[PDB]
């Protein structure tokens, strides 16, 4: 569990601000790269579960985000 | 100390009917108060310093395992229990292992195993709490007087000239009257006990560097921890690995140093300075009320300088719409005021821009006296005229921007301050209006609800949820729920982008 | 990213097999306890997104899983 | 060595007239082949050992930062460039800092800086690939002959009696013919080149421990890495933290040791032995074919003994349906058969249970000769009768379980073997056949598709996805997609539960 | 060692031609086997002893508490940890207490305390397991030969006459051929390993009284427990009471002796004899097969006694439908058979009742020879005639009851045996019929589910569920579920009433 | 938790066979006798919860048994 953005009105830099954008993305990126076959599974399951276009898109995004970060 | 040369600088205007101003002094930020017929002052908190830190809990990130012993048990019997389990500082684990007539056993099955090892911590990360009675802020007030480029940042010169002062703001002494000779005196009424919410942070020292971490995050670390002034460690099974069940000797090794895993976990923590059981923090905020009624303008009894001035260099923009320039006075007329002004053209000659250094004058009586002056020219082309007649010098200046762009930057900075301070941002620049109080109460309740709902999220979760809520609001049949979802999605997207990540 | 279950057909235990159950759940459970108020948000968003009970349940679960593990 | 005392033990009964059988020798597992008119043998691989490991990539988990230097530039002098950009082993980072007349500049703005620091690695995590021409499986073959409880697991005694032998299976010598004393000879046509896929694993050494990591997981590691036998470190910014940008000297510190963070990342890796540049693996599988043409039964010409036996100790259930006991002959007949059988009652005396130690006999001619005999009693109550007449000894034995429970356990173990071996599981206990080949091909294509779809998942994601697919299948209108979803969800749930986590 | 004088007695009429019969020797019971042309034998197991018991777990029911020490902590300072937080001989508890300036604290609130006490057990209840190789039943076989009142129950006299014998039935010797004087030999083939399910009980010793308790009940005792080899105690907080949280000294006292609560919890447990690490119990059953092919009559070459007999005392009804009387022979004819018969009238003199003492004779040659004879008169009025002519003595006897009431008592005892033994009850008096095996298989299949459904229920819950299921079946619509509920409720009500509670 | 009826096929008495009938009734009887007011509550709730006479009787009995033995 990472610390995350502090609440102490900091106009300066935190401990690791260089990785502040990629810290919550490197795992998902490296997982989807080596495991590209899931992108089709998530798309199919989202298309078959959503009755609307918005529902299908949200299902696909949620599945493609939950698979790398297993919980 | 002073606002000159700081990217974070705000300008508050003094109301003619108000005797005090309410401002939130943020760390690494500076506030400039400009009032009519009063000297300009710079109020800036330097740091928050709390001594006598009390140790709370020390996590271990580098353990040592030795004195291994294993005791086996026959299947269809009770569980195995090693004799070293009675001795303290020993971590034991139960497991199953294959037993039979080859292992000297009597039955075939999964026999019970019991392996113990001595747990010894090498380096630990101590977490300390901040007692709200030991905190003290260092606030610095600087009145814009006669300064040079060298002496502007020199605190010794400004203290000797009685134009600045660093003073401690404690809960037991929340008010301080800074005597500025011939400039009157300024009084600040600050709220030290409510400035930085020290009850929500721990002072964690990981090796040689110290951080300011959340309490909920610190109590969720899965590491061997011990209480204050205690050598008994708990949750010691994390830093130990039981390799494989063996009937005679199961191997137990300690994991590597978790010092790097801690540094990776302290991603958003704020690094602080810790020495002599005292933590120094240059971040945070401090709500103060600046009393400026007894603040009198110095140099109002001097005459205008009669000799010629010169620009010691090209005037420089500060990025905050102001211009700083250094003049040099040739004459020896003693203390004399400088006839410097910003005009729109060399034929109008009427003042159009405001001077930040109100009533500038040459302090010393010797020749070649350097004076630093800060002005605020209008947007567009203007001229910085010094003197009159044949000794008049002027410098053309172009100020890029407009009042509309300035208003956009101002409202963006206000939104960022509201996102960074919460309800405390309504007390910035306030003079006690009824609108500010209602706004602060509404922000208090709405922010309490908003934090209770969407607290603990990162900028990615906040951004995704805000986009989803906007998509749900634009596709909502009703009007009320649609506007609510739009507002929540907008504030979530703003909080996501405000991190700049 | 953690290594995960190997493919060598091992009948003994892996490196960290005692934590094989709570390996991917310590973060999510600890995040839920600290932030209970999100469970209401995820529930109402799933309810307003899904048109069927199955869609609502899946939306709620996917949101409640994707919030703690931000990736 | 032998199968006695092994928790993982499978029994394969070859059909009459069969001369060979395909096996999949798994690590820490033992297979027992029982053929009619042939002695019972125990085949198992002990360890796979590979030497001359070639290094591929070496990561760094403990770095050192030294030789700090910072080059600053004014807001209008462009970007700062430090003279350490041309020096390798120096990591440099460009940043911005607020400059002004106080810092020593002439203008006000975000001045560019370029801080460099020397990167030096102190401890590395070296990964090494496995050359397929250097692997060798150690296989042990043990034939069930006259043994005692003390000498059943003694490899030296079983080799002096020519009843067992350890041998290596190399890709250069994939066949070995073990010559037994009077049991004939047994030969194994193993396939060591296709046993363990060495092209998908690296041998990573993190400090004092060594692991068999995945090849793709090792390359995606976010740490400073250098190629084989090279000191050129790349991706060095991960172990270095650049602190708050300062004008004259920005501090750069190296993160803590990432050894513990690596041990945590190696959660599902397989620990292996590593010494003298060779690696030993007790886990894994080895597809092999045991040919038992020259395997003959010893002692078929001996005469049945006449004296009385006795039970030394109680028989013990091995845990796989078989029962092992030790007899003691009281005569001096010499080489003589043992009239031991498993009957349902003392009236019929019809053999109901088979013998694992087929054709048991007393080898030595001394007075008290201990013999270890392993039977396979029927379910329920039975008797182990040794001898006939007035010298026979009976031992009652109750075998708990049922034939239906045996079928359920066999189906569960077959499913677990299919999940752990994939298409190789069809080669287990295979004597050919059209069903086996088509089943293995269908499993090959289905497992290829299944891995390409749900390869890098944990048991939690697999379980949730299987539950979702089952819920979609029970609510599917079309029967085809319903059956497909039900099958895939069942496979996913089985793989999620098979890990027992 | 014989059946005379036992409330539990079974009579089995051997079919002519069959050489054996299956018995289920229940403890405190007795089986009388009568054949057409063979002497009558009594078979019963006297006890079941098992030596070399292994300790599995020892519970403490009387603990001692001393060395009280409390460590207090200020509010918002984390939970306190006492100095004696070590593993050995110390139990600790966390509590809160009011702190303030009066208690010597700095803040007001619920300060945390941690008090520890020295735990020491005084008397413990040791539980031991039974190794299935050390069990040995004591079966006694008695042959109805010439006995008297004083000699029928004397074991020394019956062994001197070679008419009775006590022998051990071990798993290593489940068969015993008891040799008799001139009655031949009786051979029993018992099943000691599956007689008493020793794998489901523990030998629990509470003080001086020892019990045979269930395994699952013994492991669910909420009491401080330790392992066998002098282990430390666990779950020790159940016998310790932390009275009231105090700032400086929280009092901790140990509860009273839990020996009474143990005896009250061992309600349905079975008391056993325990001494010298050996447990002996009289209850339980033992499935055995008695072979009587070599059992012959003694005294068939004798002639009928010529002199007259006399009734010593009155005949007595044993309560099992048989009648035992005493005769005193007045002659010195030596070994001569007794002409005794049970007739319906004194003018028919046709044998109507069956003699239990088959072929009675006067063994000794003295003047007055007492002899015990057992008969089975018909229901109603009958005469016991000894001799004929002038020497004839008659004794009227009335046998109450009828053949219908006898059948009712027989089916009641059969249902009770089925409820007490389960599937083992089908092997009582079984000669190997097809109906017996089918019935036993169906009973196994039904009883498995019945135990899985209503295993740990008392006679009250069983009776309530039986009544509820009968009510549901009566009010049911479908004829299948109605009869199912009827059958299940009837079985439950019978099991509830069978406890006689 | 008391031991309960053994499974050893015993024909003599157990440890405490004299209390075999009152061991599971002393608590409920004494509880019902010290507060008979609950008997009205159980009867009313069973009458207002069951639609048939059998359902009312079973509800009444189950409540009147659950109240004394709180577990
Ligand atoms: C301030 O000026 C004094 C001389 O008046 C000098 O000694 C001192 O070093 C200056 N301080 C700084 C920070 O430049
Ligand atoms: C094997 O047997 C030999 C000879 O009896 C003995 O010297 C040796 O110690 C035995 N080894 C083991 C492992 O039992
Ligand atoms: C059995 O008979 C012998 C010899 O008459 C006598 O000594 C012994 O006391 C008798 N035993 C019993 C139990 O009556």
């Amino acid at each position: 569990q990472t610390h995350g953005e502090s609440t102490l009105s900091n106009k300066k830099g935190a401990w690791m601000d260089s990785t502040k954008a990629t810290r919550y993305l490197v795992k998902t990126e490296s997982w989807i790269l080596r495991n590209p076959g899931y992108a089709l599974v998530a798309a199919v399951i989202g298309w078959m579960l959503g009755s609307n276009t918005m529902q299908r898109v949200v299902f696909t995004v949620l599945l493609l985000l939950v698979a790398p970060a297993y919980s | 100390f002073n606002c000159l040369g700081m990217s974070n600088r705000d300008f508050l205007e003094g109301v003619s009917g108000a005797t005090w101003v309410d401002l939130v002094l943020e760390g690494d930020s500076c506030v400039t108060i400009m009032s009519k017929d009063k000297p300009t002052i710079d109020v800036r908190m330097m740091n928050m310093e709390a001594a006598n830190l009390a140790e709370v809990r020390s996590y271990c990130y580098l353990a040592t395992v030795s004195e291994l012993s294993t005791k086996a048990a026959c299947p269809t019997m009770g569980e195995a229990h090693n004799d070293k389990r009675a001795d303290p500082s020993f971590v034991c684990k139960q497991g199953v292992v294959d037993r039979g007539w080859g292992n000297g056993c009597g039955l075939f099955g999964k026999g019970s195993i019991d392996t113990c090892a001595k747990f010894a911590c090498s380096t630990k990360a101590t977490g300390r709490t901040i007692l709200k009675e030991n905190i003290k802020y260092e606030v610095a007030i600087f009145v814009h007087g006669p300064t040079t480029v060298e002496s502007h940042g020199n605190y010794s010169t400004q203290t000797g000239a009685a134009q600045a002062g660093r003073f401690s703001i404690t809960p037991a002494a929340p008010s301080y009257t800074l005597k500025l000779g011939e400039y009157g005196e300024v009084t600040v009424d600050c709220e030290p006990r409510s400035g930085i919410d020290t009850s929500a942070y721990y002072v964690m020292t990981v090796g040689t560097k110290t951080f300011l971490v959340h309490r909920e995050w610190f109590m969720d670390l899965n590491l061997p921890w011990s209480s204050a002034e205690s050598n008994v460690w708990r949750n010691r099974e994390t830093l130990m690995e039981f390799e494989e069940p063996h009937a005679t000797k199961q191997s137990v090794i300690a994991l590597g140093s978790q010092e790097g895993a801690l540094h990776q976990a302290l991603a958003g923590a704020i690094p602080v300075e810790f020495s002599s059981n005292t933590v120094k923090l240059t971040s945070g905020h401090l709500k103060c009320r600046v009393k400026m009624e007894k603040l009198q303008l110095k140099g109002t009894t001097y005459g205008v300088c009669s000799k010629a001035f010169r620009f010691l260099g090209t005037p420089a923009d500060t990025g905050h719409g102001t211009v700083v320039l250094e003049l040099q006075y040739t004459g020896t007329d003693g203390p004399c005021k400088i006839p410097i002004s910003s005009v729109a053209s060399l034929n109008d000659l009427t003042p159009v821009g405001r001077l930040v250094t109100v009533n500038p004058f040459v302090s010393v009586s010797t020749a070649n006296a350097k004076v630093l002056i800060e002005l605020e020219p209008p947007f567009g082309d203007s001229y910085i005229v010094v003197g009159r007649g044949e000794q008049q010098i002027n410098h053309h200046w172009h100020k890029s921007g407009s009042s509309i762009g300035k208003a956009f930057t101002a409202t963006l900075k206000g939104a960022q301050r509201l996102a960074a301070l919460g309800d405390t941002a309504w007390d910035f620049g306030s003079v006690g209006g009824v609108f500010t109080s209602v706004g602060k109460a509404v922000h208090q309740v709405f922010g309490g609800a908003f934090r209770s709902l969407f607290g603990g999220m990162s900028w990615i979760t906040q951004g995704l949820l805000g986009a989803l809520l906007l998509w749900m609001g634009i596709n909502a049949r009703d009007r009320s729920i649609a506007f609510t979802f739009l507002a929540v999605g907008g504030v979530l997207l703003f909080l996501s982008v405000n991190v700049h990540a």
